[PDB]
């Protein structure tokens, strides 16, 4: 203008967007234990 | 720990390093990213 100001406005952009925090609850796996050795006893079957 | 070689092709033993530090912030980010399928990308980068 005579000023100096200008006619035209100026542009103001969308700013970035506040985003959804993720997590995971990530998984393993040990495995079965493998069954001992079996030992046979001397009291019979209601004892032991 | 176990297969270094997945976390980069010339590390052959995990340090103690910052780098690594910061590496491993990075990973985690990423697997927190993948949201539901992380342990699916975690074992699938398991194996190749």
């Amino acid at each position: 203008t005579i000023d100096g100001q200008p006619l035209s406005l100026s542009l103001y952009a969308t700013p970035a967007d506040p985003s959804m925090l993720l997590s995971a609850a990530i998984t393993a796996s040990q495995g079965g234990g493998d069954l001992p050795h079996a030992v046979m006893p001397m009291y019979r079957f209601p004892v032991i | 720990v176990t297969k270094p070689e997945k976390f980069q092709s010339e590390t052959t033993a995990l340090q103690h390093d910052l780098p690594t530090l910061q590496a491993l912030t990075r990973f985690h980010a990423v697997i927190m990213r993948c949201g539901s399928y992380a342990t699916e990308i975690l074992t699938a980068l398991e194996l190749g």
